[PDB]
RNA sequence: AGAGUGUAGCUUAAAAGCACCCAACUUACACUUAGGAGAUUCAAUUGACGCUCUGA
């Protein structure tokens, strides 16, 4: 065949922190929270303070908030571990706490007479294996990383090809578990990056149309 | 009548129907009955998940077997400076779907997994012994 | 052995009075069901773009399947296969600080 | 022994193979909806339309009217359309509607009825009545000029003559008051 | 003169001479009274600019209450004055419906129709 | 995208009002959950 | 560079009928009730903007 087989990876850390509620969304947030306030029977609480304010009544005739107080500064003490990592990374797009609400995939720049540009990561069809066992070796063929991941299943994701005898590209897809990147300082520039910021890397046909499979819902 | 080229123009029996455990296709290939549990702490979200659940199968034609609950469990956190406490309960939806195409299960399940909410897990497992 | 807390528990009985201002305001209701018509609106632009992913994806992977019978066969024979070592799937939602 | 049938069988192209992943009418209206499709459906059988309905000639009635008024649909349509926008942007609108509290000018919806649809449905109303049938032998033509008649009761009444509604001979004593829009050099013919 | 007696397995019944039938499609309203024949008296939709120009919606209760009024006024106009309706139990408990025939009962039109002197 | 089932009450006829409440993990994550009392904030051993 | 072309998701529909979205009900679905958002790529059959397909 005047083809050549090559797979890649879509190796994707998944959004960490919850995305921020939108203009509009918030107010449907306040006003379930009042409808919910509005239709709720039976607070413990709001017992315990209802039925001392009346005996207190009694015996200022003839508490719950000091709780409320209580867990108020208890948690005005407590810090949030923050989540404005644009703040903590600057614009550190090779580190894996970037932007933590958005999906984040690998890219690593190689070289390459057509193109000495970033790719997602790949292989070649060697004739003892299944495409899903070349992404497998990626895995093993990065730069040292502890990179731990789940495979979503044995089925490709993309055909990008190019004629120069053609470099069938046979995208795949997988999930980062756990894993992370040794030697931070790594070499070889792998950058971790949106399909918004897949314009500073991907120009074209075979590398630019990946925003078919790449998913940022 | 029978003898007659309108017989049977009033069956009914046919268009009706009335009386798989790890199925497969061999060539091609399609998942078993497969369990999507989305426990959470909040009876809330984990509800309204599985809801969501619920109406993307039916707009996706896979098909739902049945939407059951499992258990609730009410754990107790005790901690010191006997301890006070904390009573926590973790609620349980799960949705049973049949049919799944081996192609399909990509989609669907990137799908699920990005939308998850906050704090509640999916766990798809196959009905074996989980009664 | 099933039981549920569908059921309603006894104490819910007669203390509901914490809440007895069902009265409402006419600016109120305008600007609930105002509120409600516009999240009508955002909810059918939001399954619209979870239709398109939708639809863009399995584009792709029916794309490879033309492109991998245009190659081989055999390698189509494993792009279907119930790979049975990703079913058991866990994946925990997205939390609200990070660790 | 069996007959073959004369033509289709009525549920004959619904697949019986995925017969649970074919999908079904949940609601008693769809069916009703493809019920009467298939009951107003031609059909090779012996029918209550072939028993009980009217078999009138299709000779494709005659018309013998004056031609149908010209519009341009574009501007038309835009305008239509820009009328909605302005409607659908007053707020007080979509109060009212929310409300339920909103009405529609019967007397300006009648005026523009006479003038858009109103010949059409003159029309139906006289093939109901049976009209053309005794008039014109079946020919039908469509009254594109509003004819006003009215009668003179009282001093200050008139009962006018619609549309088939009933007007006694104390009403119809003397002659109507008649009035067609009409332009200068036109003859015309009036009949009862 | 004879209604159509029979059809007491099925529905709707065909004993009328006249029938208000009510179509609410997902975007519009049409009321129609149709004769026993099959043909069609008298109709009023919101597919017309005549009731277009004046609603807001298309689809809503006010847009069966006016289209109660529209064809009150053509049934009035035209004759009509009897009819039978014949609704299904979720169009009688819904409230378009209700404004309908309430637009049309107090417009003139009587939605039950006199009994046959059979003798 | 965890926002689409997010938005959500409680569809139940008779329920008390849960107050929200952000629940640290072990390792320092916060979520937020429905509690009985406003404890603004409860903690995971 | 050249061809199939061109009504919102779909229609040997002509501004329609279904699909679709949110609330109430339902564990949920479904049904139902109330609401909702929409289209004719542009100039007097061709002419010139957008998708797909082919090649360099």
């Amino acid at each position: 065949s005047p083809w050549r087989l090559l797979g890649a990876l879509c190796l994707q850390r998944p959004p960490v922190v919850s995305k921020p509620l939108t203009p509009l969304q918030e107010e449907m947030a306040s006003l379930l929270q009042q409808i919910e306030i509005e239709r709720s029977l039976y607070s413990d609480h709001e017992l315990r303070a209802l039925d001392e304010n009346q005996r207190l009544a009694k015996k200022k005739a003839d508490l719950a908030q000091d709780l409320e107080d209580m867990w108020e500064q208890k948690f005005l003490q407590f810090k949030l571990g923050a989540r404005i990592t644009e703040a903590d990374e600057k614009n550190d797009r090779t580190s894996l706490n970037r932007k933590l609400d958005r999906n984040l995939v690998l890219l690593v720049r190689e070289k390459f007479g057509d193109q000495d540009v970033w790719i997602l990561p790949q292989a070649e069809w060697q004739p003892g294996e299944t495409l899903r066992g070349t992404a497998e070796r990626t895995l093993a063929t990065l730069s040292e990383n502890n990179m731990e991941a789940k495979f979503l299943g044995n089925a490709p994701c993309g055909h990008y090809t190019f004629k120069f005898l053609g470099a069938k590209v046979f995208f795949f897809k997988a999930l980062l578990l756990t894993g992370d990147f040794s030697q931070a300082g790594n070499k070889g520039h792998h950058v971790w990056v949106t399909k918004d910021e897949l314009g500073d890397y991907l120009k074209p046909k075979y590398l630019a149309q990946v925003r078919r499979f790449v998913s940022d819902l | 009548y029978k003898t007659k080229p309108t017989h049977g123009i009033g069956k009914y029996k046919h268009l009706i129907k009335a009386e798989v455990r790890a199925i497969n296709l061999g060539t091609d290939y399609e998942y078993g009955v497969l369990n999507i549990h989305l426990t959470a702490y909040d009876m809330t979200l984990a509800e309204s998940y599985a809801q969501y659940v619920h109406n993307l199968c039916n707009s996706l034609s896979i098909k739902v077997e049945e939407s059951y609950a499992m258990p609730t469990k009410t754990i107790e956190v005790l901690q010191l400076q006997m301890l006070l406490d904390s009573v926590l309960t973790t609620h349980e939806r799960v949705v049973q779907i049949s049919g799944l195409s081996a192609t399909f299960a990509e989609i669907f399940l990137e799908i699920i997994q990005s939308s998850l909410p906050e704090g509640v897990r999916l766990s798809v497992k196959e009905h074996t012994e989980e009664d | 052995i099933p039981i549920e807390d569908f059921i309603t528990p006894l104490k819910f009985l007669d203390k509901a009075r914490e809440r007895p201002q069902v009265e409402l305001t006419f600016e109120e209701t305008e600007r609930r069901a105002l509120l409600l018509k516009k999240w009508s609106l955002y909810k059918q632009q939001e399954r619209k773009m979870e239709r398109d992913t939708i639809r863009a994806m399995l584009e792709a992977q029916q794309e490879a399947l033309e492109e991998l019978q245009l190659e081989s066969p055999k390698l189509h024979a494993e792009a279907i296969k119930r790979d049975p070592n990703l079913f058991p799937f866990e994946k925990e939602g997205p939390h609200y600080t990070p660790p | 022994r069996r007959t073959p049938p004369l033509g289709p069988m009525p549920n004959s192209d619904i697949d019986l193979s995925n017969l649970e992943r074919l999908e079904k009418y949940r609601s008693f209206d769809r069916y009703r909806r493809r019920a009467e499709q298939e009951a107003q459906a031609p059909h090779w059988w012996r029918t209550y339309r072939e028993y009980f309905g009217e078999k009138t000639d299709p000779k494709e009635k005659i018309d013998i009217g004056l031609p149908p008024p010209k519009v341009s649909r574009t501007q038309q349509l835009l305008e239509r359309k820009q009328a909605i926008q302005e409607l659908r942007a007053n707020v007080e609108e979509e109060r009212a509607a929310r409300l339920r509290t909103a009405s529609v000018p019967l007397d300006a919806v009648r005026a523009e009825w006479e003038r858009t649809c109103g010949p059409y449905h003159k029309q139906r109303l006289a093939e109901y009545y049976g009209l053309y049938r005794d008039l014109f032998h079946g020919a039908t033509f469509v009254p594109r000029v509003p004819l006003h008649v009215a009668y003179a009761v009282g001093e200050d009444d008139l009962m006018p003559v619609y549309c088939g509604n009933e007007v006694t001979p104390t009403e119809a004593a003397q002659a109507p008051e008649v009035t067609y829009e009409a332009e200068e050099g036109s003859l015309w013919t009036l009949l009862l | 003169a004879r209604k159509e007696r029979g059809w007491r397995t099925v529905f709707p019944s065909r004993e009328f001479w006249h029938r208000l039938r009510v179509i609410r499609t997902q975007h519009h309203v049409e009321a129609l009274v149709e004769h026993q024949n099959g043909k069609v008296v008298v109709s009023a939709s919101t597919r017309e600019w005549a009731i277009k120009k004046h609603l807001y919606s298309t689809r809503n209760v006010v847009a069966c209450e006016s289209i109660g009024r529209v064809l009150a006024q053509r049934c009035l106009e035209a004759g009509i004055n009897f009819m039978v309706y014949q609704p299904t139990p979720w169009e009688a408990a819904s409230d378009s419906m209700k404004r309908l025939q309430s637009a049309m009962t107090e417009g003139g039109v009587v939605l039950r129709e006199p009994q046959r002197i059979y003798e | 995208d965890s926002s689409r089932a997010s938005l959500t009450r409680v569809h139940r006829q008779a329920y008390a009002r849960l107050y929200p409440v952000l629940l640290v993990k072990q390792d320092g994550s916060t979520i937020h959950i429905r509690y009985r009392e406003p404890r603004r904030m409860l903690a995971m051993p």
